[PDB]
């Protein structure tokens, strides 16, 4: 895979750039199988009105690799920012 | 001694529907004629008819149909906060009462036009028209028209929406909706519905919180746009004074809606609200509160349209999206409503004849035909060819072929064909629905305009009596014998086609054009004359003129399945491709990809051994696929370009349980339903309204495994027709999607 398409895959199947950067904080979900559990469901609850579909330790694990797979769509806030709470991940 | 006076009628609405005393089988129906004069000063009239039950029968193609349940409808549709969306429960009802109305319309009283001079009398002893006569003096004003946008956040409450699609399941959502507003009408007195009806004198503009309460914003006022009118009235079935009120649509005429997010329940709760509001005070009679669109009925329709069959008399046309002709459509739409009284298409396929008549003129049609087209008509079964055609897999080249079609064939013998059965007809005036089809056809080359209203009036009137369509149908199998007949004398050769439209190929030899010209076009002249020579012993007689038309000549031609063709000239590298599906926006840029595949591997033809060109071929096929699936990968994430238009026929994904939260967004969906497949998790598919979700849409990453299957398939299917055509056969070109590709999605 010659050309633009050679960055893209890079892009769509590698960590972000600046997701392996040593940063002076932390910034993402961590919470208990019990907790997190919990915070999966009511960010799918800000994110089925617009597309998610519901999903009425295995389970959590899939979700959140999903969540972490998707990727940005332009300039708008990615999927797992509702989890994350942040606009720059 | 009666009254005359010179106006053009603008529109033609039903205002009462009533069984007079001593009646059992004839219902009496008041029209209002909103008619102005010279200038575009409107003076606002009344008719009365008289239709019988044999006639409602008649519209309504079956006898279940009584009067009393016309007048029950009727009288429910008096009042619309009681009830209004009256004519979701039976469509059929309603269709087949402004049929009726409109016929008894035309033969009692006479002949109308709208947007055309008409002299017009009145009885002032009862007060109403009496005689409609054409007028033949007077430049009339023009149709004006205003310009309306309303949106409303109708708070329907979603499991009722579930629920209802639950009975049926598929249900265009605007008819969920509908339902909804129907079974609780207090859902329509609460709305944020926001109002602008742009005029070329005032505008008004409107806000609602609640659209009981008073306006949280004005502009203008409601005496702008209408002028609201008291007239008495004295029908033969009222002999007390009846007074009705009547919204006169002063400085517009029509009203001009864009169909891009057009709400039908929008538009509803807006009438229902200046319903109440004008016919709040008592001592006057109520008139009919009636609308029908494709919204109407549970599987929908294809044509948007939003009918005025009663409150407040003033047709409004959706002009879906089309921003750049904007006023093309618009023309289009004022015409369309001109020529067919209006009825059009919410009366359907009546506009011409009755449904039930109809068993009649194809009967009557049958007979006036030669001996052999007699037979011809009773032989055809769906899709008999009996032509000498190409074997599907096939294709040929270099000779000159040549397209040819002959613009709208069916329609122009269905009038030749009703025009044979109209003796048979019961009443000589009532073949006036016959006069309109005759101006589609006449108007058709014209005018694009009546070409939408031909390929939907057709087909449909074939739905509503199917006796037309083996009437037609042989007819057109005729038409092809004299095709095939004088082809052989013009060295023009049938390689294939579908009746009116046929592709074919010339014995001349395939290197000199400047006589090239001279035969392909004897060889339509031909044609032409030969076909209209049939059609004259055939007693059947064109109203337009037959011309033929040449569709491209071009030096290669492949074809594969029945409909799928692939054309292309050498010399001017000018293409054409029929058959392949553009059933979303990744099946265009799949058709460019085979398209310009196709332009490259017929232009192998370097002298080489026949084994040698069948692998150069497969090769590039496969180099073409690599490139497509290569750019699908850059827009992965476009959900909408990866869409695919579900039918309700065609077997459909089950609609997820927050799609019935769209607001005002499920009413759009009448025809077409566009899902796109994403992968949540892991190994499960799972389909996605796309329209009925709010954007900027945020999904699971799309299911190109999926998709890019299918768009495979059918570009295999056009590459394996060309690969076993051209040269030796025995190649199912696949192309591993599974193994070399599949990694870029799945």
């Amino acid at each position: 895979l010659d050309g633009d398409t050679a960055k893209a895959y890079l892009r769509a199947r590698t960590y972000a750039p600046g997701a392996l950067t040593p940063a002076p904080a932390y910034c993402g979900a961590v919470d208990s199988a019990t907790k997190m559990m919990g915070r999966l469901a009511d960010a799918e609850k800000l994110l089925v009105p617009r597309g998610w579909p519901a999903f009425a330790t295995c389970g959590i694990v899939k979700r959140l690799l999903r969540l972490a797979a998707t990727e940005q769509q332009g300039p708008t806030p990615p999927a797992i920012a509702a989890l994350i709470r942040n606009a720059a991940v | 001694d009666i009254v005359w006076v010179e106006e053009s009628v603008s529109a033609i609405t039903l205002y009462a529907v009533w069984l007079p005393p001593r009646a059992r089988e004839y219902f009496h129906a008041l029209v209002y004629f909103v008619c102005r004069n010279a200038a575009g000063e409107g003076r606002a009239r009344f008719a009365e008819v008289s239709v019988t039950a044999t006639e409602l029968r008649d519209f309504y193609g079956s006898a279940d149909v009584s009067v009393q349940a016309v007048v029950a409808a009727a009288r429910a549709a008096t009042t619309p906060a009681a009830s209004p969306l009256e004519p979701l429960e039976n469509p059929t009802l309603w269709r087949a009462l402004y049929a009726c109305v409109l016929a008894a319309l035309e033969r009692q009283t006479g002949p109308v036009a709208l947007f055309a001079p008409l002299r017009i009398g009145s009885d002032p002893r009862t007060g109403l028209v009496v005689k409609v006569e054409r007028a033949s003096w007077g430049p009339p004003a023009a149709p004006r028209a205003a310009l309306l946008v309303a949106e409303a956040n109708i708070d329907i409450d979603p499991m009722a929406l579930a629920a209802r699609v639950a009975e049926h399941p598929d249900a265009r959502l605007a008819w969920a909706r509908l339902a909804a507003i129907r079974d609780t009408p207090q859902c329509a007195s609460a709305a944020s519905l926001t109002v602008n009806i742009t005029t070329g004198t005032a505008l008004f503009a409107r806000e609602y919180q609640t659209l009981a309460f008073p306006p949280i914003k004005k502009e203008g006022a409601f005496g702008d746009l209408v002028e609201v009118c008291e007239v008495g009235l004295r029908p033969r079935g009222h002999p007390q004074r009846v007074t009705a009120r009547v919204l006169l649509p002063r400085d517009y005429d029509y009203f001009v809606s864009a169909g891009e997010k057009f709400s039908a329940p929008a538009l509803v709760a807006l009438f229902r609200q200046w319903h109440t509001t004008v016919h709040a005070a008592p001592g006057a009679l109520a008139p009919v509160f009636a609308f029908l669109g494709p919204e109407f009925e549970v599987r929908g329709g294809p044509v948007p349209y939003f009918a005025v069959l009663g409150f407040p008399g003033w047709p409004t046309f959706t002009v879906p999206a089309t921003a750049e002709s904007a006023r093309d459509l618009v023309r289009g739409a004022a015409a369309a409503y001109a020529a067919l009284l209006g009825a059009w298409p919410a009366v359907g396929a009546r506009v011409v004849l009755p449904p039930r008549a109809w068993p009649g003129v194809a009967s009557a049609a049958a007979g006036c035909l030669l001996p052999a087209v007699r037979e011809a008509v009773a032989r055809w079964h769906p899709a008999t060819k009996i032509i000498q055609l190409l074997d599907p897999p096939a294709a040929v080249g270099p000779v000159w072929t040549a397209r040819f079609c002959f613009p709208g064939l069916r329609a122009q013998l269905l009038a030749a064909l009703a025009d044979l059965g109209g003796s048979g007809l019961a009443d000589p005036h009532g073949r006036t629905g016959l006069a309109r089809l005759d101006a589609l056809v006449v108007a058709a080359p014209s005018e694009p305009w009546a070409g939408a209203v031909l390929e939907r009036l057709v087909p449909d009137t074939c739905n509503a009596c199917p006796a037309l369509r083996q009437l037609l149908g042989g007819v057109m199998a005729a038409v092809c014998l004299q095709i095939e007949e004088t082809a052989s004398s013009v060295k023009f050769a049938v390689c294939g086609g579908d009746g009116g439209a046929f592709w074919g190929v010339f014995n001349v030899d395939p290197q000199d054009a400047d006589a090239a010209s001279g035969v392909i076009e004897d060889a339509r002249r031909a044609i032409e004359t030969a076909v209209g020579a049939v059609l004259r012993a055939n007693a059947v007689r064109l109203r337009h003129p037959l011309c033929l038309a040449l569709e491209g000549v071009y030096t290669h031609a492949v074809a594969w399945s029945q409909a799928g063709v692939w054309f292309w000239n050498s010399r001017d590298n000018t293409d054409h491709l029929g058959g392949f599906p553009l059933r979303g926006p990744a099946y265009t840029t799949a058709a460019g990809v085979v398209r310009d595949t196709l332009r490259r591997v017929l232009g192998l033809t370097t002298a080489c051994v026949p084994e040698e060109d069948a692998l150069t071929a497969r090769g590039l096929m496969e180099d073409a696929c690599d490139r497509l699936i290569l750019d699908a990968f850059n827009k992965r994430l476009d959900a909408e370009y990866w869409s695919v238009r579900v039918s309700p026929f065609e077997a459909s994904d089950p609609l997820p349980p927050t799609a019935f939260r769209g607001g005002a967004l499920l009413d759009a969906e009448h025809y077409w339903r566009r899902v796109v497949r994403v992968c949540p998790g892991g190994g499960e598919s799972v389909g996605v309204p796309v329209d009925l979700y709010p954007r900027p849409l945020v999904l699971p990453p799309v299911d190109c495994a999926h998709h890019l299957r299918e768009i495979l398939r059918e570009i295999e299917l056009v590459f394996t027709g060309v690969l076993a055509g051209v040269w030796g056969e025995g190649g199912k070109f696949v192309y591993p999607f599974d193994d070399k590709m599949s990694f870029l999605f799945a």
